[PDB]
């Protein structure tokens, strides 16, 4: 996806990109919707952070750089 | 302009103390902002000036000059700077104490401003003769708190000066003014952590040799300073302190206190030794030396608080101390003075502390000794002291704490000691607070059969506490009443105590705490709480008190103050099995509980739908439409999706209505079922919330209302898709399914969904998947085994252009089987074999079905699926033989006992496909949370990792796999398998040149690489090892296979180069062992260079992967002590524009 569209990245950005950071933000919403029903909020506070550092390792293993300041964002 | 700087000059010598001050104000002030073009003669006149009213005879002038001293060298010429350090400097040598004392704040002054490097080593050469040993003792003094704190405020300069600070400072150690000793004790302890690297070496050489002479305590007290501010590097000295410090701990002389004081600070500090029994019994016969006229007590002190030490700080020693005489000497050593026995109390309360949890465990060894403990703070509750007593109080507390009913036994002769205590009068309000605290402690932390005998002994102290000017006391004993109240009279479990004698008096000391009258806000929330409680236990007691104390709920509800207290007690009251008559109160309640929805209030918002909901289920036959209206008006607003929490309680409120109230069910067809129906798509809906509103519909489908009605529901449901999410579909399929299931004569219904699904004219692909996971969910609970073109329409759907229909109808195919298993399941399990083109979709749906289908009902047909599954192992196509892996994974989980030694029995002589699919199977077994296979999963997992781990190339992948994922979800399995399976992946983590097989073409080559994907799988496992399994690990075997994995494939290199970050923060030391052998790949990552007449993709490929090892070698400098530079500084025009991009 990085190399077609002639770095120059709008079908990254069209196709890929734009759709996980939905799915992403959907997913995060309902497990931290889910998670602060039942459990407290110090078990919260680890889940969040190491929900952090996976999405820090995924992002660096298999993802693009320009999609590293988004999705922490 | 020079005009001011001239007259400004002209009046400093005006001869006139008030001329003096303000001329000298005013330059000070100009300076502080920004002085402007101030010519070298004006800075020269300046500087001569200040000096020269320093030495003026009024204080305040020479002490405005010392002010002004400080800015003044922010802006001046070196040579300015430095011949002012030279007049300080030769003035502090002057015989007038005056001008010494001027200087010396001057120099400092001067010290602190600067944050530069010639003016330190001017001052150091200065002092370096100042410090001497000399006649002039007040000299000395000055120059070794001037050098001390020039020490202090910076050390990193001044390296090549440190051996002649040292030499000028060893020799003061034996001067016969104590005075001097402690000072240059401090600067040798500040100047050990600027330094060199050797100089310590020195220092401890002339502290060892001094030490075995003649002997004094200076010495070791300046050991003892020097190990406090650095421990770390005088660690290594350890085996050559102790024994000589041992062979002085039998001097008769009282000089044990250092000796303890430097233990002390070594076990705080220095955590690795190996000494701990030897001196654990020099404490422990050291504690009990005795023998204000003798001075022999600062020594236990000592000995009392270095055993905290050696308590807090160690973990794994906690069966040794129980076991040995550490708490047994401490319980029986506790009659002695105040300070000693108040150290000694903490230091049992550090080591109940530590007690705490994260054959003997240290729980049942402190259960067996908690009785002399009992006896001890009985026998020490009779003290006049009240510190002894707060103490004991809280020795009591933290006791309960720690373990909960430890004192059962022990309560009769407990509660004389707490009423001595509450009802003495010299005792203060601490002493009262603690003890009402640890009475509620106990009273919450064991059962209510013990404390009834007690019971009249313990209602009139409360009751007087109550009656207290202050307010916490009054709080602390409200909170004690309320679990008396809960006490007395429990609801949970029957009991015949009487507690009716008791009733008015705890009526009487709250109803008056009731009425507030300008009060504290926490007195009335406790009062409000205790009344509640009260309300709710003992109501039935209560006369004609009870309509009376009502209203006070009502007013307390008008205030903010006591909004939630009052609601969560109204809460609490409506649900207790006393049906306590609240009709009077509920007609105005229910309007000003609704009211507070408005309001942006979440807690306030659940607790008034609470109380909301249980007062409309307890009662309902007193309810009017006014106030159903009243608070159905704010429901709409309460019903989004923002909030799923709020719109579910607004969900359960709206189904207790109805279930109690139908008649006013018309009023929900306007907004509400507009929102309600707008929820039901929403993406992000799921939980119970979800099976909530189902429970709602339901009840709707049972009352029956004009434009409510099965058909109207359904309409309103499948409108839009008739004319996007997918789980707005499962939704919508859902809520049809329940509908269904409300109304079991409903044949048309499906007849009409499978005329839908099978009409190919005029048909969309949304409509046939609505029609299909309808159907599918309806048929998850009726029977459809009456119902003919079902299965036939279904296998049609199969051949589908769209992979959402395919999907949906496997799904779907499935689905009705978990209703009738023997018609169906036989017929799904025939047409896997029979037809070979559709038999993907039949397997997810037989998944789907083993998923599913409940146990019990799946039994028989156990062996028949395992033995189609076993048939299908061998399979052409990939996909087929990973669906077949999860299916037998799945089906292992039901009766594990049976069929696990059959998987277990066939890594003897399986095949390769055979042997990879029983490892699959095994990795779908593991989930995060608990389950009854654990222990069998535990005892047999040894095998599947251990055994299996290199028959082959794609067993070994798979065995990978399942080791990842289990070591990912549950590392308790592969916890104590750590030693006999590390070395193997060690192994796999090699290179290996039997899979290369280079395809060449021209000048290009392209190399292909069959184990990558188990060096990838591998590295992998070893960074998710980190998460969890990091501490029982050899680091060292770890970080030579990182350094080997450096420069691996490129896939590998960014995982290697994230596991350096990762170990940069983890265990700093280790990689500064490593720090020379793990940068050169580094650095060879940030120079190679690639071949011309490449593509640009791999232009740009190499300036990710040198901006990764730029990053990780910037995470690396992170370390506190990696000053060490291995060639770092060669920053060219290209490689130096890596680091801003970075950071």
């Amino acid at each position: 996806y990085v190399e077609l569209g002639l770095p120059t990245l709008t079908v990254y950005k069209e196709s890929f990109e734009s759709q996980f950071l939905a799915d992403t933000e959907r997913f995060y919403t309902r497990e931290s919707t889910e998670f602060l029903q039942q459990n407290p909020v110090t078990e919260y506070m680890k889940k969040a952070e190491a929900r952090l550092l996976e999405e820090q390792r995924r992002v660096q293993v298999y993802l693009h750089e320009s999609t590293q300041d988004e999705l922490a964002r | 302009a020079s005009y001011h700087i001239s007259n400004l000059l002209e009046k400093m010598t005006s001869s006139d103390k008030d001329f003096r001050f303000m001329a000298t104000n005013d330059l000070m002030t100009e300076l502080q902002k920004d002085s402007i073009k101030l010519d070298d003669d004006s800075e020269r006149k300046v500087v001569k000036m200040i000096l020269k009213l320093l030495e003026d005879k009024n204080g305040e002038v020479q002490n405005l000059a010392v002010k002004c001293l400080g800015p003044l060298v922010s802006k001046v010429k070196e040579y300015q700077v430095e011949t002012i350090v030279d007049t300080l400097c030769t003035n502090m040598l002057s015989d007038k104490e005056q001008l010494r004392d001027i200087s010396s704040i001057g120099l400092k002054t001067v010290i602190g401003e600067l944050p530069a490097a010639n003016v330190c080593k001017k001052i150091t050469g200065r002092l370096t003769s100042a410090i001497a040993k000399q006649e002039d003792v007040s000299v000395q003094l000055e120059a070794l708190d001037i050098m001390a704190d020039m020490l202090s405020r910076q050390g990193g300069l001044l390296v090549n000066f440190h051996p002649s600070i040292l030499t000028c400072l060893l020799p003061q150690l034996t001067s016969p003014r104590l005075a001097v000793r402690k000072r240059t004790i401090i600067a040798l302890g500040h100047l050990v952590m600027s330094c060199f690297v050797d100089l310590i070496e020195h220092l401890l050489s002339e502290l060892s040799k001094n030490d075995s002479m003649s002997t004094t305590r200076t010495y070791i007290q300046c050991i003892a300073a020097i190990s406090r501010q650095a421990g770390h590097r005088i660690g290594e000295y350890l085996e050559k302190i102790i024994p000589l410090v041992v062979k002085f701990c039998n001097v008769d002389d009282d000089e044990l206190r250092e000796y303890c004081i430097q233990a002390f600070e070594s076990f705080v500090r220095r955590c690795p030794k190996e000494v701990y029994p030897h001196v654990s019994t020099i404490i422990n016969i050291c504690l009990k030396y005795l023998t204000d006229d003798d001075m022999s007590w600062k020594v236990r002190r000592a000995a009392a608080k270095c055993l905290d030490a050696v308590v807090s700080t160690r973990h794994e020693m906690l069966p040794e101390f129980y076991k040995t005489v550490s708490p047994a000497l401490i319980s029986r050593f506790k009659e002695r003075e105040e300070n000693v026995k108040a150290d000694v109390f903490h230091a049992y309360l550090s080591l109940l502390k530590q007690t705490r949890p994260v054959g003997e465990t240290p729980l049942t060894m402190l259960q067996s000794q908690v009785p002399n403990i009992v006896k001890a703070l009985h026998k020490q509750m009779k003290e006049k002291s009240v510190k002894t007593r707060q103490c004991c109080f809280n020795m009591l507390t933290e006791l309960v704490n720690v373990l909960p009913g430890a004192l059962t036994q022990h309560i009769p002769v407990l509660v004389p000691g707490i009423i001595f205590s509450l009802n003495d009068k010299s005792s203060s309000s601490n002493l009262k607070i603690d003890a009402l605290s640890c009475l509620y402690v106990i009273l919450c932390n064991h059962s209510p059969q013990v404390f009834h005998p007690h019971v009249q002994a313990l209602v009139p102290p409360v009751v007087a506490c109550v009656g207290d000017p202050f307010y916490k006391i009054t709080s602390e004993a409200l909170l004690v009443t309320q679990q008396l109240v809960k006490v007395i009279r429990p609801l949970d479990q029957p009991s015949s105590f009487d507690a009716t004698p008791y009733i008015k008096d705890l009526f009487t000391c709250t109803i008056k705490r009731l009425k507030a009258a300008d009060i504290d806000q926490e007195v009335k929330e406790r009062a409000i709480s205790c009344m509640g409680q009260i309300i709710c236990n003992l109501g039935d007691n209560l006369g004609s008190d009870l309509p009376n104390t009502l209203q006070i709920f009502l007013e307390r509800l008008k205030n903010e103050i006591t909004r939630l207290t009052t609601v969560k007690a109204l809460t609490l009251i409506a649900g207790s099995p006393l049906k306590i008559d609240l009709r009077p109160v509920l007609g105005e309640g229910v309007p000003i509980l609704a009211s507070f929805l408005r309001k942006n209030q979440r807690a306030l918002k659940l607790g008034t739908l609470s109380a909301l909901d249980i007062l409309i289920k307890n009662y309902s036959d007193s309810l009017t439409a006014a106030m159903i209206d009243a608070v159905l008006d704010e429901l709409p607003p309460l019903i989004s999706e923002s909030d799923m929490h709020v719109s579910q309680m607004a969900i359960s409120f709206l189904t207790t209505l109805a279930k109690v109230y139908p008649s006013s069910l018309s009023k929900i067809s306007g907004s509400i079922l507009n929102e309600l129906i707008g929820l039901v798509r929403s993406p992000l809906l799921q939980g119970g919330a979800l099976s909530a509103m189902l429970d709602f519909f339901q009840a709707l489908v049972v009352t029956g209302t004009n434009n409510l009605g099965y058909m109207d529901l359904l309409r309103m449901l499948t409108g839009p898709v008739y004319s996007t999410h997918k789980q707005s579909y499962y939704s919508i399929a859902k809520c049809v399914a329940a509908l269904t299931r409300a109304c079991p004569k409903e044949g048309p219904a499906v007849v009409g969904q499978f005329i839908q699904d099978v009409k190919n004219s005029r048909s969309t692909d949304s409509i046939r998947l609505l029609a299909l996971l309808s159907l599918g969910e309806v048929g998850h609970h009726i029977d459809l085994s009456g119902q003919l073109e079902l299965k036939s329409v279904i296998l049609e759907a199969f051949s589908s252009p769209s992979e959402e229909v395919k999907s949906a109808a496997s799904y779907a195919l499935g689905s009705i089987s978990v209703g009738n298993l023997p018609e169906y399941l036989p017929f799904v399990l025939q047409e896997i074999t029979s037809q070979p083109k559709r038999q993907y979709l039949l397997l997810h749906s037989l998944k789907e079905i083993i998923s599913s289908a409940s146990v019990v009902g799946l039994k028989p047909y156990v062996e028949n699926i395992w033995a189609l599954l076993l048939k299908h192992c061998e399979c052409a196509e990939e996909g087929t033989r990973n669906v077949v892996a999860e299916c037998l994974g799945k089906l292992t989980l039901i009766d594990p006992e049976t069929l696990l030694p059959r998987l277990k029995g066939y890594l003897i002589s399986g095949s390769s496909y055979a042997r990879s699919s029983v490892v699959t199977a095994v990795k779908f077994t593991i989930s995060d949370h608990p389950q009854p296979i654990d222990p069998l999963l535990k005892n047999c997992i040894g095998d599947f990792l251990k055994t299996l781990e290199d028959p082959d190339l794609n067993v070994r992948r798979v065995a990978l796999v399942t080791f990842n994922s289990a070591a990912h979800n549950k590392p308790s399995l592969i916890r104590d398998l750590l030693d006999t399976v590390l070395p193997h992946l060690y192994n796999e983590t090699k290179v290996r040149k039997e899979l290369i097989r280079e395809v060449e073409m021209g000048p290009f080559k392209h190399t292909v690489d069959d184990g990558l994907d188990i060096r990838k799988a591998a590295f992998e496992c070893m960074y998710t090892l980190l998460d969890s399994c990091l501490d029982r690990l050899d680091i060292f075997e770890f970080l030579n296979h990182v350094e080997d994995g450096l420069k691996d494939h490129y896939d590998i290199k960014m995982l290697t180069f994230l596991m350096l970050v990762r170990l940069s923060t983890l265990c700093p030391s280790a990689v500064l062992q490593r720090l020379d052998r793990l940068v050169e790949p580094l650095r060879a990552t940030c120079t190679t260079k690639v071949k011309a007449n490449s593509v640009k993709q791999e232009f740009e490929k190499q300036d990710e992967l040198k901006r990764s090892a730029m990053r990780a070698v910037a995470a690396l400098l992170t370390i506190p002590e990696a000053e060490k530079s291995p060639l770092m500084s060669e920053f060219q025009s290209q490689i130096s524009s890596n680091p801003e991009l970075a950071a």
